[PDB]
């Protein structure tokens, strides 16, 4: 029932990549490091039920740090402290990994580290200037396991 | 990305990033846990070149074009700049960067180590490894085209 | 590698029982209907990390709501609002099973639903009064997870 | 727990929890939701019942010993019962309730389709289907040795 899904979702994960099961940069919700956690903002990070969101600066591609609600503990909402501050105070490891990366391997680093999210980048040899690292998009343990588990 | 250190025969360089203002003292912290005594700057200025040679490591803005070779004369004042710092100061570092350090920088460090004995392919496969995707088809055509000459 | 970890784990999914993944009452992180949502018991339970905490009334025993995080969107800590009022504000569906049901259909369950949460229970034929269900824990989808991919 | 609808031979019934003052209204929801017009109280009052038959449903405290089974005054008021409401009127639904619903009430629910013609076996295995683990020994004991009388 079950077992054969899972069991056959397994297997795939030695051929499947990264970027085949991450939420691509334009549907990621994310957060710009001038939030201001005033009232009103903070609510609205709350209540999208989301426990880490990543945390931009500039342009979306820029993604700097990681914004974990519980790390909104004691924060002030009469104190307007931006957001960066609050990145400043916690540390939250940011992983980046490339579209090429298996899911078994990916799976792997998930269940080492402290970090249940990455960066999917690729590389471009295409350009009339230096190759650069390009966000492609984010993948999460639970992409990898709603993938197992269909 | 994050710098890398490479080492072959005495010579050693740290490719990186181009810092910006705020990141610059935990990027000293970085340049000396490394031990690099010079840097040299292929990008363009987008930060001041005091504090990182107050800290001790002296700063060199050699810019060209980007995403394309550096011409004969920054060649050979880099390897000159190799020679002269290192047997100044034998088994220290010194630092290039480019924007990211996936291009004109590590060519430089790849001219280097390919002038150091250190054949073309094992070279280019030597510092992908370091950081992957390095090189582009412009400067790819430079480093298999380039003579060397046992300096 | 992984492969065959999480394949066993998933055939083993048939005999394992939701008691044998599941995190006793005695451990489980859980608050009282009868707190005060003020400042200092808001920022503790958002630093908890916990996405979804049971709500008890009475013994721990008694568990009658589940108070999500986001739950507190837009709560004023000046007013002081008791818990069980937010706990009336939002639907949060409370399954019960039974220490009997095996891995795989409760993790069909979670697959279906809405709750990612159960309450594990068991019956005692024995006592001087009428047969009473115990609650014995609490299971969880990532511990159904965490136990097929070890 | 939660309510559990029981129909056998225009019979139907609903075994049910004791609730507190608060659930009372939505209890009275589920009440009417199977169309009871009568409730029969086995444990201790921990409400009032003056509500529930303001809303047109009978309630009858008849408590006996928790865990136990029903003395045989009981059990023919409870006969009695069962045949006077349903000709008074037909398809609808009596209610009864213990504590959780996991034994007294379940017997006296018992009793009834055991004198309605399903056998002993049949009635018991009926009702653990709708709730799980029912009866406990001492109540095993009664349905076991309780002598039927086809009324």
């Amino acid at each position: 029932s079950e077992e054969l899904n899972i069991i056959q979702g397994a297997l795939e994960l030695r051929t499947k990549t990264v970027e085949d099961v991450m939420t691509p940069l334009r549907d990621c919700f994310m957060i710009t490091g001038e939030a201001i956690l005033d009232f009103n903002t903070m609510s609205e990070i709350m209540e999208s039920g989301y426990t880490r969101i990543p945390v931009f600066e500039g342009e979306r591609s820029n993604i700097v740090d990681l914004l974990f609600v519980k790390d909104l503990a004691f924060v002030d909402p009469d104190d307007c402290t931006p957001l960066k501050t609050i990145t400043k105070f916690y540390n939250h490891p940011l992983h980046f990994v490339f579209n090429d990366t298996k899911l078994d391997a990916m799976l792997e680093e998930f269940k080492k580290g402290k970090s249940h999210l990455a960066i999917v980048q690729r590389v471009n040899n295409e350009g009339e200037g230096d190759p650069f690292y390009e966000v492609l998009g984010i993948v999460t343990l639970e992409d990898v396991i709603e993938e197992i588990i269909k | 990305p994050a710098p890398v250190e490479v080492t072959y025969k005495n010579m050693r360089f740290l490719i990186t990033h181009n810092p910006t203002n705020a990141t610059l003292n935990k990027f000293i912290e970085e340049l000396k846990k490394y031990g690099v005594t010079t840097i040299v700057r292929v990008c363009e200025a987008t930060y001041d070149t005091t504090l990182v040679e107050k800290e001790g490591i002296h700063v060199l803005d050699w810019p060209f074009d980007d995403g394309a070779p550096p011409s004969n004369q920054i060649v050979d004042d880099w390897l000159s700049l190799v020679k002269i710092k290192f047997r100044e100061e034998p088994g220290c570092c010194i630092a290039v960067h480019d924007v990211a350090g996936l291009g004109r920088a590590p060519v430089l460090v790849a001219l280097a180590l390919i002038e150091g004995g250190m054949k073309y392919e094992d070279a280019v496969q030597f510092i992908r490894q370091k950081r992957r995707g390095a090189f582009n088809s412009k400067q790819l055509l430079y480093l298999e085209k380039y003579r060397p000459k046992m300096r």
